[PDB]
């Protein structure tokens, strides 16, 4: 009934690459392309996820063992998990009150209609706040939410992916501290690892709506124009 | 191919 040195060490790591890589400021916002309120809000949107990537990569690379993968299969992991991680940690900016995405100021703040302008449907567009919801009612502390953003990350079922034992056997390490976590540092959390497994499985299903909408937006390439080289790349459908 | 990612991975 207690964490080990390691677990601990496993925790501190992943708190300080999280807050290494995400700006409660907010103050980035004001270098993208401005929001317009066609695909209007399809410039702004796309340097934020552009943005959001460049911090997900650079968490993974604090996450323990992720830098000792090949090139490969770091990339294979992102390519499959980034959507993933960029829904995951925009929960931090999810508001209950009015079911959107506070990013700073009144210009900065997302609702639903804004992500239609940028080329989603309601089909993405309904799961995800369902999703947020759900995920915010958790109320997952910090250790919590930052565990679950590497456990997701780590996932040896990726397309791609060549060392599956050994990612594996990262995530399996992740997930026995999220554990132990729970246990010990979390009160009346007895369903709590059950509830937050379901949102990784919620999580491929947002990911395959998201890859299909994606692919049809960037099909057309007046609206591929807009995206940035890094949108492309992750997003992309090339292979090593 | 995968250019920037390589490079984002790079430090
Ligand atoms: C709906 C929520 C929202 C947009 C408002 C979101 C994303 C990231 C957020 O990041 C928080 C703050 C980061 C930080 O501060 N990092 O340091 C906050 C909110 C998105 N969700 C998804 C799945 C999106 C897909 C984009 C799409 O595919 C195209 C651009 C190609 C059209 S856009």
């Amino acid at each position: 009934h207690m964490l080990s040195d390691e677990q601990m060490q496993i925790i501190n790591s992943l708190v300080e690459a999280h807050h290494k890589t995400y700006d409660d400021s907010y103050s980035d916002f004001v270098r993208f392309r401005p929001p317009v309120r066609r695909l209007s809000m399809l410039p702004h949107l796309a340097d934020l996820v552009s943005y959001s990537i460049q911090k997900v990569i650079g968490f993974a690379k604090m996450i323990p063992g992720f830098r000792d993968l090949t090139a490969e299969d770091q990339i294979a992991l992102l390519k499959s998990s980034a959507i993933e991680i960029i829904m995951l940690r925009s929960n931090q900016s999810f508001s209950l009150e009015d079911m959107s995405w506070s990013c700073g100021g009144p210009d900065f703040k997302y609702c639903i209609n804004d992500v239609t302008k940028a080329g989603h449907t309601l089909e993405l567009l309904e799961p995800l706040v369902k999703f947020q919801v759900g995920l915010k009612k958790l109320k997952l502390h910090e250790e919590e939410h930052v565990l679950l953003m590497a456990i997701c990350l780590l996932s040896p079922d990726r397309p791609g992916v060549q060392d599956h034992v050994r990612i594996e056997a990262l995530q399996d390490r992740l997930c026995d501290v999220l554990q132990a976590y729970i246990r010990i540092q979390h009160p009346g959390g007895r369903l709590l690892y059950a509830k937050m497994i379901q949102k990784l499985a919620d999580l491929r299903s947002l990911n395959e709506e998201h890859s299909k909408q994606y692919r049809s937006l960037s099909f057309q390439p007046e609206h591929s124009m807009q995206l940035t080289p890094l949108v492309l790349e992750v997003f992309g459908s090339e292979v090593s | 191919k995968h250019k920037i990612l390589h490079r984002l991975l790079q430090d």
